[PDB]
RNA sequence: CCGACUUACCAACCCGAUGCAAACUGCGAAUACCGGAGAAUGUUAUCACGGGAGACACACGGCGGGUGCUAACGUCCGUC
RNA sequence: UCCUCCUAAAGAGUAACGGAGGAGCACGAAGGUUGGCUAAUCCUGGUCGGACAUCAGGAGGUUAGUGCAAUGGCAUAAGCC
RNA sequence: UGCCUGGCGGCCGUAGCGCGGUGGUCCCACCUGACCCCAUGCCGAACUCAGAAGUGAAACGCCGUAGCGCCGAUGGUAGUGUGGGGUCUCCCCAUGCGAGAGUAGGGAACUGCCAGGCAU
């Protein structure tokens, strides 16, 4: 298999479970150069909030976009925008990455920013 | 590398009697004295040993001459 | 690793000019080297599997993975899960170091060595070769060997065909017959 | 004599023989013998008709037997009562429906092919008719 | 060359078609091209004699249909399972 | 040693054509059954509880079948 | 006495001394959960090594597996670690 | 507002295979290094981390192409509910329903939300 399909295999079971629970989910996506976050409505088909290192507003603050420091930035940034829309509680969907390193730095940054998960 | 499990692995010098001198890593502490190396090994010259087996008439003419 | 720089500075550029590849990424690369001892007699005495594992460790410099029977075969009285062999896979620096040792000192010690067969390719640029006895590697102390034992070498490459794979190895003066 | 070399099961329900045949068309030879009646052909009847036509053509040409007797028929011995399980397998049959091509032939004159099939039909219980390979 | 006379069918389905074949007719369909399929009925004995000639399937036929004429090729035929009779024919416009 | 020729024969896999299956299905009805809405018709024709039972040897005919010999005014099921 | 398939007529049920097979257990892991993984078979190249062991690559795509019959399930795996 | 790229979905082969072409400013992939956070029944292959010199070779998007897969009429046929009939193992008639296979043909998917680059 390619790495993309293998990751999607890993991601599937959690995503299906969250759909059956009907939770609003925070979806991370990771790349060697960048990291992304989206908050998606319970239908799964519309995005309530997004944050990414491709945004100049965030990239301008950073030495480099592909490291744990950049991930912590988007974790604070996404949580602020979400609370500005009142989306206080979410479920974390790790999208088949390990809950480690950059993804953990993002998630636990969003918790300290006051998002309940 | 899992730190505990692997054997000692170390740089050693090697010396061939052809005068070739070399450095390698190895699992041993000895300096590697060598009888042959890929430089001096005769493979690129020695094949002639078998071709000498093909001749026949250049043997008999010795008896025929004598 | 020494031979790695030789690849970067000579092999890649000459291969570029030889096949006229358009991108440096298209040039073949060595991915891994794998050593295998099919011990077999581990069905009798487990110390033999251990002793064979110690030899691969000395040759390769890393602990071998013992390989279990994929399925039971009455033809050899093996049940599934029995140890049958051990393997080592070499990558990166220690791959190039072993590769250098093999060419420069090991294969010269083969008895009546005339060079390796140039046709021992699987059809997709991977080269595999056997050795009859462990003594070709100086790390094995001749004074202490218990039994004769050989092993298989396999070299895996990104080459697409045997002509490309053969060109890659020959560029190292890999001693083909 | 025709039988399956092996079968998944030994005994079979009687079933029914409704419908019309598939395989209504000559497909290998030029001439053939078509079933018009309905019934069973036993392996013995198929073989007897086969021997009759090959003798007529003196083995010249080629013959295709299109039917195969794959259905086992059981019977009970004499002087036994009802019950006590299903009888033993005795012979094999093919179920024939109207329209099935039973035999094909080529490599001989039509006027000889008709004679050969006339001799064969006399062995078969069902009524049959001579047919020829159509264009389309 | 072969020329055929046909009539458009007024009723279709199982019962209607069997009544045709009892009356020495048989149904046929013309399709292909751009126009919708055109359903017609044919005189059996005439067409039965024509289709006995190998040219009937290779050559282009023409069917006169209630004042029109159409050029077609025989695409498929359903024969009766054991009688020398035709059940149905497909013609494709050509 | 390796191995060549030839065949009075057989010949798996794969490919093209042709059939068969209660215990095969990449297809698939008519009916029947479950639920909902509506009109008319029907002596509530429905359900619950209580008093009294009798019956638990069935037969033939049609349709769908197992068994038998697509034998039986045979035998065992489904439905009328 | 119990389980699976057909008979059984596309809801359920449905007999015969009708046609075919199993059970009278096993497992403190073979249970729970978290993380990861993906088969048979065949063809190439390789010490002993052979039609069949371990190794590398390819084709294939579940034709494998399921503690024990058969049926229905299973890739989000219910299979393997 | 147009073009391209990424993510999350609708849908679940007209949407998938094969063959040919094509893309690197962004994005994506490959990629560079590994003492460290982490990992290998052995191995930075995978997972993870720190990066940005190359390359679009592979992969992945996009475009073309009916060698396949797939979709698919009309008409006919098979079967069948109700009523009737026969030469009654199986058929026919009136009426209602009506396949499967095959044929003509279609077909190289379409689409919602958010974000980024380029053009306006
Ligand atoms: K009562
Ligand atoms: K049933
Ligand atoms: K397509
Ligand atoms: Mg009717
Ligand atoms: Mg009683
Ligand atoms: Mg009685
Ligand atoms: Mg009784
Ligand atoms: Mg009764
Ligand atoms: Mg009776
Ligand atoms: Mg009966
Ligand atoms: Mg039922
Ligand atoms: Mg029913
Ligand atoms: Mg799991
Ligand atoms: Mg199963
Ligand atoms: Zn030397």
């Amino acid at each position: 298999m390619d790495k993309k399909s293998a990751r999607i295999r890993r991601a599937t079971r959690a995503r299906r479970k969250l759909q059956e629970l009907g939770a609003t989910r925070l979806v991370v996506h990771r790349t060697p150069r960048h990291i992304y976050a989206q908050v998606i409505a319970p239908n799964g088909s519309e995005v309530l909030v997004a944050a990414s290192t491709v945004e100049k507003a965030i990239a301008e603050q950073l030495k480099y976009t592909g490291n744990k420091d950049a991930a912590a930035a988007v974790g604070k940034a996404v949580a602020e925008r979400a609370l500005e829309k009142g989306i206080k509680d979410v479920s974390f969907d790790r999208s088949g990455f390990q809950y480690h390193g950059r993804v953990q730095a993002l998630a636990d940054a969003a918790r300290e920013a006051g998002l309940q998960f | 590398m899992k730190k505990d499990i692997h054997p000692k692995y170390e740089e050693i010098t090697a010396s061939c009697s052809c005068g070739n001198v070399m450095k390698i890593r190895s699992t041993v502490g000895h300096d590697l004295n060598l009888d042959v190396c890929s430089k001096c090994h005769p493979f690129f010259t020695g094949k002639q040993r078998d071709v000498a087996t093909g001749g026949r008439v250049d043997r008999f003419n010795k008896r025929f001459n004598i | 690793a020494k031979l790695h720089d030789y690849y970067k500075d000579e092999v890649v550029k000459k291969l570029m000019t030889e096949f006229n590849y358009n991108s440096v990424m298209q040039v073949p690369r060595v991915e891994k080297i794998t050593l295998n001892m099919g011990v077999g007699e581990a069905i009798a005495d487990k110390k033999l599997l251990d002793n064979a594992a110690a030899d691969l460790a000395a040759i390769s410099g890393q602990k071998p993975l013992i390989t279990k029977a994929r399925k039971s075969v009455a033809g050899f009285k093996i049940r599934q899960g029995y140890p049958i062999g051990c393997k080592v896979t070499l990558r990166g620096e220690r791959m190039w170091e072993f590769f250098e040792r093999l060419i420069t000192i090991a294969v010269p010690r083969i008895r009546d060595f005339r060079g390796l067969s140039a046709k021992s390719f699987d059809g997709r640029g991977n080269y595999s070769m056997g050795v009859r006895e462990q003594i070709i590697f100086p790390e094995i102390d001749y004074d202490k060997v218990d039994r004769v034992r050989g092993l298989d070498i396999t070299i895996t490459t990104t080459a697409k065909s045997d002509e490309e794979g053969r060109a890659l190895l020959a560029a190292f003066d890999f001693p083909f017959r | 004599m025709l039988q399956p070399k092996r079968t998944k099961f030994r005994k079979m329900h009687k079933g029914r023989n409704r419908g019309l045949a598939q395989g209504t068309d000559v497909s290998f030879g030029s001439f053939g013998l078509k079933a018009v009646g309905r019934g069973r052909l036993t392996a013995r009847q198929i073989e007897a008709a086969r021997r009759a036509m090959t003798r007529a053509v003196k083995r010249q040409g080629k013959i295709w037997i299109r039917v195969f007797p794959d259905k086992p028929i059981t019977e009970k011995p004499l002087a036994v009562r009802m019950g006590k399980g299903k009888g033993n397998v005795e012979y094999w049959v093919a179920l024939i429906q109207p329209g099935k091509v039973l035999y094909e032939m080529d490599g001989v004159p039509e006027e000889l092919a008709r004679e050969a099939f006339k001799l064969a039909a006399a062995k078969l219980p069902i009524k049959t008719t001579f047919v020829t390979k159509t264009v389309m | 060359m072969f020329t055929i006379n046909a009539e458009v069918r007024k009723e279709q389905g199982k019962g209607a078609s069997r009544r045709l074949r009892a009356a020495n007719k048989f149904p046929a369909i013309i399709y292909g091209g751009k126009e919708a399929p055109l359903a017609i009925e044919l005189d059996h004995d005439k067409v039965m004699n024509m289709q006995a000639k190998a040219e009937f399937y290779s050559e282009v036929l023409t069917i006169v249909v209630d004042g029109k004429e159409i050029k077609v090729k025989a695409q498929d035929v359903q024969r009766h399972p054991y009688k020398p009779k035709l059940q149905h024919i497909d013609f494709v416009r050509a």
